């Protein structure tokens, strides 16, 4: 009795910074985000008149 | 004291006593962040702002 064939998928993924996603986000990879607690950024922003 | 003229000592005497050590116990507690630990120790050996 025969063994005809042994086969197997192998897995393939386009990671995040190759889909077209990164178009709308800006990437900045930072070291040890567990350092920072809150990121509490101000902008004082003004209008024309 | 040495002997002689109406002066009888009770003479030298020697003990050999076994004494015990006695064991303590004292506990301490260090806390250290994970994000140190490792920004201190990376395996590119660059510098750091």
């Amino acid at each position: 009795e025969a063994l005809l064939g042994v086969y197997t998928n192998v897995v393939e993924f386009v990671k995040f910074l190759e889909t077209a996603l990164a178009a709308a986000c800006v990437n900045t990879e930072f070291k040890d985000l567990r350092r920072m607690i809150d990121g509490k950024i101000q902008f004082k922003i003004s209008m024309p008149t | 004291i040495a002997h002689g003229d109406g002066r009888r000592p009770n003479k030298q005497r020697q003990y050999i006593v076994m004494k015990a050590c006695n064991k303590h116990h004292i506990g301490a507690e260090i806390e250290l962040a994970a994000a140190d630990i490792e920004l201190l120790f990376a395996e590119k050996e660059t510098p750091l702002d």
